[PDB]
C-alpha cells in the first residue's frame, strides 16, 4: 500500500510538471497576444484609410 | 478630405479685404464729397 500510495504521490507531481509546462505556453500565448495589440494600435494610427488633417481657420 | 489651401486662402482673402480694401474705401468714400466740392470751388475761384 505504501508504494502504491507513492506511486501516486509520482503521478500528482507529473500532473504538476504539465501544470506547469501547460502555464508557461500560456505565458508565451499572453506576450504574443499582447504585441499583437501593439500592432493593432500603430496599424490604426498609421492607416492609410484615414480622411482627416488639420483645418485652417 | 484634404482643404488646406482653401480655409487658408479664404482666410487670408479675408484679412486683406478687412484690413488693406475696405480702410482704402471707407477713406476715399469719406473724402470724395469734400474733395469733390473742394475741387469744383476751387476751379470756380481760380478761374476769376
Amino acid at each position: 500500500e505504501l508504494q502504491a500510495r507513492i506511486a501516486g504521490e509520482q503521478a500528482a507531481i507529473q500532473n504538476e510538471t504539465t501544470k506547469l509546462q501547460m502555464i508557461a505556453q500560456l505565458r508565451q500565448a499572453e506576450q504574443a497576444l499582447i504585441s499583437e495589440q501593439r500592432r493593432e494600435r500603430n496599424m490604426r494610427i498609421l492607416s492609410s484609410g484615414n480622411q482627416g488633417m488639420p483645418t485652417i481657420q | 478630405a484634404f482643404e488646406l489651401f482653401t480655409p487658408l486662402f479664404n482666410k487670408i482673402d479675408q484679412t486683406t479685404a478687412t484690413y488693406v480694401t475696405d480702410i482704402s474705401s471707407r477713406a476715399i468714400a469719406a473724402i470724395t464729397p469734400v474733395v469733390s466740392v473742394g475741387l469744383t470751388l476751387g476751379f470756380i475761384t481760380y478761374g476769376w
